[PDB]
């Protein structure tokens, strides 16, 4: 009675809110030949700080 | 001289219609489109292949 109902007791309830995302922690893989490597060589040739 | 229902467990029939989204390995997990609204029951499961 107290708020508009008929009978007194448990009264069910089922209420809802929205759900869209911000920030997102993505994540990948890594399958493991399109690895190439870049070396550079050096010779301690002649020199100037510059 | 006024019932009401309470639940409702059924026998079926309707597993009739089938759906398989596939991914492939390291490709991630498989969604399928089946999966917006209740119209069917979804489950994954992972598959040995290549």
């Amino acid at each position: 009675w107290g708020n508009g109902c008929g009978l007194f007791g448990k009264g069910s309830i089922d209420t809802c809110a929205k759900f869209a995302c911000s920030t997102k922690a993505i994540g990948r893989t890594i399958l493991k030949e399109n690895i190439k490597y870049e070396v550079a060589i050096f010779v301690h040739g002649p020199t100037t700080v510059e | 001289a006024n019932l009401a229902e309470v639940r409702s467990y059924c026998y079926l029939a309707t597993v009739s219609d089938l759906s398989t989204k596939a991914a492939c390995p390291t490709m991630g997990e498989a969604h399928n489109d089946k999966r917006a609204d209740p119209a069917f029951v979804c489950r994954q499961g992972v598959v040995d292949r290549g």
